[PDB]
């Protein structure tokens, strides 16, 4: 999930875009 | 895990910025 | 609309705290 | 939607819970 990916390493805005609708 | 809870607070703020009008679903573990 | 977006920023943070492990969905207009 | 309901009036915790997954 997003917590696993982005709280263990820094997620850029482009990486966070994958979780958008 | 307080730090995990704190990190999720910034995650949802980040998602609200990038997604914009598209919206998003927040599904933590 | 800037005012609408500012309210939405607080919308996401409140949902994160209220919903907890369930998560939430956000969709602007 | 949540923006219509909760950016025009103060929404309680239970009203916000309607937008949980
Ligand atoms: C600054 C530290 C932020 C907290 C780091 C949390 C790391 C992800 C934990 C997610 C929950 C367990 C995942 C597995 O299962
Ligand atoms: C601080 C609040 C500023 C005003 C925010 C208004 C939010 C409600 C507008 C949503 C769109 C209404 C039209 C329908 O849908
Ligand atoms: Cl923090
Ligand atoms: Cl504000
Ligand atoms: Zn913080
Ligand atoms: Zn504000």
């Amino acid at each position: 999930g997003i917590v696993e990916q982005c709280c263990t390493s820094i997620c850029s805005l482009y990486q966070l875009e994958n979780y958008c609708n | 895990f307080v730090n995990q809870h704190l990190c999720g607070s910034h995650l949802v703020e980040a998602l609200y910025l990038v997604c914009g009008e598209r919206g998003f679903f927040y599904t933590p573990k």
